[PDB]
């Protein structure tokens, strides 16, 4: 059932970039395994050892303004913005996919100017809060400072939020 | 009723057997009684897929039945058994297996066999008549259909001594006729104490297994029949030619059963006066090769002979030959449409000729590993270095 | 003989995704070795050491939901699916080939949205247990919590199961 | 049932719903003597039945007094117990049936077959309480006229292991069969068993789907089957220790040296 | 009965004479006496890992029984025993042991030993027959046998005397056959005095414990025979050529002890 990303938008702050932003990129949801080997066994086997650094990028080439103004900003985690994306399925009736994240816009990388070219500028939000949902559907909610790494609903923390007693 | 649920069921049922499926047909004749349960009219060839039909269509304690379970040990092969009612004399149970037309509804015994094909596609390649088979009448038989089928007729001689398997095997020289003198013994766990099997079985079963995960055109001499524990006679078998058991048997065309506890089978070798049919392997080859062609060639046995009718056959040969070559069963071959025969009269009455003439590989039997203890390799190491 | 690949179907938990997977990757079997050089010869040899850390991978270019409702699941190893694979050969039967591996699903990549490209989002499960068949036949049998690196039906660590006494 | 289970009547009760349960029914047979409790448990036979004879006696503070209990709700307890801290498939034999002191009956037990008391009671499929005030539990046998359901062990791993299938297979008592539900199913059952394989409770196992059942009719009427043939964990019971007091090693020392 | 709990068992159970396990497979033929518990049809080749199975097969104080714990004593090695019933005169013991097709229904006497590969997979790489061996007929089957079979067949000549060795052993020539003069003499402890053996049964053991721990390769020649005391007569060994009755044994082809 052929379903494939057809358009994309990108929000910061309310404001549409409907315009400037030829790449989005979700911050890749990675676990930190550690390839576990020991005794009795033969072969590794690996453990949820908690997340990876979450960090998104887009890349409007225009001087954008509402995206540069939000650099380097003191307040870690106030730049928020929405990653929206419409998959279209062979079938006409498109998925909207929609990833808000809440972090710090870190990095801001013009390339090279070249009187012939899109200079196309690039950012690097180091997320903090991200929830990524699918048909108005959360398939996930990853909040690193409060631990709520919750799967669709069901929070796969909520056993060592106990253990730990916050 | 119609429970709605999972039914965690407690029931006895010992251990999968597992069993690479084949492809070769074998046509099973034995005894059994007919009761309530075994449905099976006696003199009707029913085809068995697996135990579970054997024991449905004969008595789980019939001789049929452990014949089948002889084979599906080995290999998940098709069969075509027919359950000739247990007569009492040695003579009426012979004559009651051999059959014939006699009760003109249908052919009876052994010739039940002959409707595997048109019944089920069974037709036997592997024809097998467990104990049912000392009798040299039964014997004949078998031969007799075995040629009227190309099929290799799977004979077991008198279990007891080596005298009697030698001097019965004499009687024979026939090509199809393979005999399996040592008669297996193995553990049935129903009785709790060593069986005595007629050896027939087991050694169809392998053979079908060998055809699939191996080839037809490979012989089954040196493969493992499983299942089964020793034998009704432990057969001897070592290496300077001598009078080993084994080496005796294979010299007057019998197969035996060697190594630990009935490890495998032993013996390319055919019971035939013609040294060239001297192996198993060039008899099924032959006549597997041809089996192959036939199925394939179906088209050609109609058809109005156009002018390129000769030319679409030797073609259409030259493909599954071929075919067969990549795959190993031949080394080389050759086809042709023989023109000192092919003329108007022939045509006119249908007929044709062609050569296939071919090579099939020779099994490599006798490995003459000579050995010789020197000391030349003495200074090389030792003195001094 | 010729073989090679023709088709090939993804499954999750039954799921099929017949639709979203322009690639399957099965856990590249690798043994540890270690180079072997030790007194009375020159040239190594290399040892069974145990094998390596399996990690299978798909990649779905679909928002399949089906998929990623099982990163990070608290349950490792709860993520099951099955990797089959039609080879076609040029004389027509086809052979099945079919590699159930259950494992944690370990980490998610979705690349560069460009408004213009299949998005493509990437998978790659850590294999815990991993059984591959061929024309339904056990080829490989590797389960490491529990050492059962078993070829066909034989098991290799047989051997080393008694000695460590499990 | 504490008590009402000397009554004949009560127990048969217990044994059919035991059944219709898959649980173990503990009975507590007449405490008085044991030649009453020997000709009671040769009335059942009933694989599930599990019998506990001498009928505890703890000192009630209430009272200020020795009471007497029935026994069975202290060998429930203790079963509960060893389910956990060892496993569902470890035997209670002999576990310490914690409060309570001695019984109302004195037991016996010794070593050298003899007329043991323990021994007795555990040849005709009961189990008993030994050691000082009432210190633990005895008898992993159980009334079965079935030789192989004699051990506890082997009746509760057979059913608790079946539990903890259906309780993971509930998704597949439903759903439109497809191509690949019987390897779903197949498979699933390898997952539940290998890992109980893993934490000890059985030794092996084997799934697969008969296939000699497996049909269209069958499918078409929703129905389908398979086979889970395993081995459990065999209960060490009794140990032989031979010993020989010999005069080997006399030389080796004292003599000189 | 099922006893649960711990049997403290007291039995004479005389030490563990302990054996490093080898793999050279010894075909054994000897005599003994049919009984009650020696359950071994005479002309039927068994099958012994320990002891035990040696006790049950055969009498406890049979020929074959006493081989059996001449080659346990120095390795747990797997035998192939044939017993052959204790006939009366000589010529009739040695025909017995011999043995041939005779009985239609199988190969008796030695030749049974050809029975060991295809019965239990122990074809003898090492053939041995205690005592019935200074009997040229038997030393001559075993040596046909030993060809038949590539197996290293060990003689003990005439106990007697050396000039009867040496006469003995200029009968032979012929690879396989190894013999071995001086006849053990080991303190039986049952009778509790001094048995006389026939040495070919510890020399056979020696081997298969020479092929374990050293090789198949290495010879046996400098290897400690375990158990076993003093032999029948005091073999002379010194330096210097000499007349040394060890030295005259190893120039006829004779192993000593």
């Amino acid at each position: 059932i052929p379903q494939t990303l057809t358009n994309t938008n990108l929000f910061i702050d309310g404001v549409s970039f409907a315009g400037d932003v030829p790449s989005l990129t979700l911050p890749k949801l990675a676990v930190k395994t550690e390839q576990y080997r020991a005794g009795g066994m033969d072969a590794p086997v690996s453990i949820d050892m908690g997340l990876e650094a979450m960090e998104a990028k887009f890349s409007t080439n225009g001087a954008r303004r509402e995206a540069l103004n939000f650099f380097g900003l003191a307040d870690q985690s106030a730049f928020n913005g929405v990653f929206r994306g419409s998959f279209k399925g062979q079938k006409g009736a498109s998925v909207p996919v929609v990833a808000t994240l809440r972090g710090l816009l870190k990095e801001v990388d013009p390339g090279d100017w070249k009187a012939g070219e899109k200079a196309e500028f690039k950012y690097a939000v180091a997320v903090s809060y991200y929830k990524l949902e699918v048909d108005g559907r959360e398939v996930y909610e990853i909040d690193p400072v409060n631990g709520v790494r919750a799967i669709n609903g069901v929070d796969q923390l909520a056993g060592m939020r106990n253990d730990l007693g916050l | 009723s119609f429970f709605h649920g999972v039914t965690v069921t407690n029931v006895d049922i010992g251990a999968r057997t597992i069993a690479l499926p084949a492809s070769s047909v074998i046509g099973l004749c034995d005894v059994f009684t007919p009761g309530a349960q075994a449905s099976a009219k006696p003199n009707v060839p029913v085809l068995l897929t697996s135990k579970k039909d054997a024991a449905a269509a004969f008595g789980i304690g019939s001789s049929i039945y452990l014949a089948c379970e002889a084979i599906y040990n080995r290999a998940q092969a098709v069969i075509v058994a027919v359950g000739v009612e247990t007569a009492e004399t040695p003579e009426a149970q012979a004559s009651a297996v051999i059959g014939g037309i006699s009760a003109a509804g249908e052919r009876t015994g052994l010739q039940a066999l002959l409707d595997g094909k048109s019944r089920f596609n069974a037709q036997p390649r592997l024809l097998v008549a467990p104990g049912h088979s000392a009798q040299q009448a039964v014997a004949t038989a078998m031969d007799g259909l075995a040629e009227k089928l190309r099929a290799i007729a799977i004979l077991d001689g008198p279990n007891s001594t080596d005298e009697a398997a030698v001097a019965y095997a004499k009687n024979f020289g026939s090509k199809r006729l393979f005999m399996v003198d040592p008669g297996v013994q193995v553990w049935d766990s129903a009785t709790n104490a060593a069986r005595n099997a007629p050896a027939s079985a087991y050694a169809a079963g392998l053979f079908a297994w060998t055809d699939a995960e191996y080839g037809f055109w490979s012989s089954p001499s040196n493969k493992e029949i499983k299942g089964v524990t020793g034998t009704s006679r432990p057969v001897e078998f070592l290496d300077g030619d001598e009078t080993c058991r084994a080496n005796l048997l294979n010299n007057a065309n019998i197969a035996t059963i060697i190594r630990d506890d009935g490890y495998r089978l032993w013996g390319n070798r055919t019971l035939s006066s013609d040294s060239k049919w001297a192996f198993v392997t060039r008899v099924r080859t032959m006549d597997l090769v041809m089996d192959a062609i036939l199925a394939g060639h179906k088209w050609a046995v109609d058809r109005g002979i156009t002018k390129t009718y000769v030319k679409d056959v030797t073609e259409g040969l030259r493909a599954f030959m071929r075919d067969l070559k990549n795959q190993g069963a031949v080394i080389n071959f050759e086809v042709y449409a023989d023109p000192d025969l092919n003329s108007a009269s022939q045509l006119a009455q249908g007929k044709v000729y062609w050569n296939i003439r071919f090579t099939d590989v020779p099994p490599a039997e006798n490995p003459n590993f000579r050995v010789e203890v020197t000391d030349q390799w003495l200074t090389e190491v030792l003195d001094v270095a």
